[PDB]
């Protein structure tokens, strides 16, 4: 009875003075906007209906029309930024925040959903949702002794909308807002539903992507151990955001990185660095490169966990992006590691996998590899075994590579190559 | 995490 | 020796 209407019919019903006719027309609009194939969002917008839907959102006496217009506006705001802007310009933000207090959970859920869609457009609409005062009523919906008493979908949508209020940068979410939200995020990170856990890890990942003060807000809440626990989950949808959050925390201070080491993260990296997913391997090797860029006690923690062989394996076979992050890890290890540690590197078999990558077209990776070779040679001088290193590099096909790199279009490549080809070869 | 998601 | 981003 409300299926396959026309925008003309929907408009004729919404512009009647019959609340039941308007309810029928708004339901027909919801069903139109609920279709997977080309929902006529732009036709509905041009018809001038968003204002009437927003006005229906305030009809507490007809909760059904509230719910239907909430659903309709949710799906309009789910689209392009211009469409979400139509929704916002109609005055829907304050109305949805008012609906967050509805006695009907199917209506407050839709208000949560619509505000999540609005805040997900970008930082400006996120901050406008926060200025209209959404965080207090949103977190109030989660103020329960046990979260398991709520409904799966309700909690999932609340967690999602909360993660979208932590999302986007330039600017990053307001600090007072992050402080208000984090406590509830920790609870949700300790929930049992994998969807809630995945969106909570995504939220933490957003909050940790920035200056070390943000990383510190998060780390000071004691979440690293739980993120490392979820890093070993069997559901990749949870492992990906968790690995991203841990890798972001490793971009800050050495003390913050130590928090990750102390939590046990390194014991999971044998599997992450052999993971069938290319992006898991890339993220894990990048995080390793930022750990090898830290203190020598942390490089020693890497060594102790048997992860140097896994980095050798990644430089031997992986996506070129993962191989490049591995090369960066090696260069950082050799730049700030002890001599003994560099000798361990060479004893694990780094030379040949590193030299077979001096045939790549990317210039940066060549620079990184050559800097690492230089570091290893310098470490060999302190031991007086640069001839052994030279024989090694020459017996895997390396000297040919460096010699040819002299004749490389780049300049830094040529000069580095030549200094190596002279001081040692 | 999808930036925006519709219902049905 | 240099912590880098993605």
């Amino acid at each position: 009875g409300t299926v396959n209407w026309s925008v003309e019919d929907i408009v004729k019903g919404i512009n009647s003075n019959n609340l039941e006719s308007q309810l029928q027309a708004t339901q027909a609009a919801r069903k139109l906007l609920s279709r997977e194939k080309q929902p006529p969002i732009d036709n509905i917008i041009r018809a001038g209906l968003i204002p009437k839907f927003v006005s229906f959102l305030g009809k507490t006496d007809c909760s059904p029309i509230q719910f239907e217009s909430a659903w309709a506006l949710t799906n309009i705001a789910s689209g392009t930024s211009e469409q979400t802007k139509a929704v916002v310009d109609g005055g829907a933000i304050p109305a949805f925040i008012s609906l967050l207090a509805s006695p009907h959970a199917h209506i407050s859920e839709q208000a949560v959903w619509a505000l999540g869609n609005i805040a997900g457009d970008g930082s400006a609409f996120r901050d406008l949702v926060i200025k209209h005062g959404a965080i207090d009523p949103l977190l109030a919906l989660l103020a329960v002794p046990d979260l398991s008493t709520l409904a799966c979908g309700y909690l999932r949508n609340l967690t999602w909308t909360l993660s979208n209020l932590c999302r986007n940068k330039n600017p990053a979410p307001p600090l007072d807002a992050v402080e208000q939200i984090l406590p509830t995020l920790v609870r949700l990170l300790h929930h049992n539903d994998p969807e809630v856990l995945a969106d909570s890890c995504w939220a933490i990942s957003y909050l940790t992507d920035g200056p070390n003060e943000r990383i510190e807000m998060v780390v000071k809440k004691g979440v690293v151990p739980q993120l490392v626990k979820l890093l070993g989950a069997t559901e990749l949808p949870i492992v990906t955001p968790a690995l991203r959050a841990i890798g972001n925390i490793v971009t800050g201070t050495d003390e913050q990185t130590q928090k990750v080491i102390d939590a046990g993260a390194l014991a999971v990296f044998p599997s992450l660095l052999t993971n069938p997913k290319t992006n898991i391997q890339k993220e894990a090797t990048w995080t390793m490169s930022n750990i090898t860029a830290g203190r020598q006690d942390q490089i020693q923690q890497v060594v102790n966990h048997g992860l140097v062989p896994f980095l050798v394996g990644v430089l031997s076979k992986a996506d070129f992006k993962t191989q490049k992050e591995a090369a960066w890890a090696i260069t950082n290890y050799t730049s700030g590691g002890t001599v003994e540690q560099i000798v361990y590197l060479v004893h694990c078999g780094i030379i040949e996998p590193l030299m077979n990558l001096l045939s790549a077209k990317d210039t940066k990776i060549i620079q990184v590899i050559l800097d690492a070779i230089s570091n290893i040679f310098q470490a060999a001088e302190k031991l007086g075994e640069t001839e052994k290193l030279s024989i090694m590099i020459e017996e895997c096909g390396g000297l040919d590579k460096i010699e040819a790199l002299q004749r490389h279009e780049n300049e830094s490549v040529y000069k580095a190559s030549l200094n190596l080809i002279e001081k040692y070869f | 995490c999808h930036a925006k998601k519709p219902r049905i």
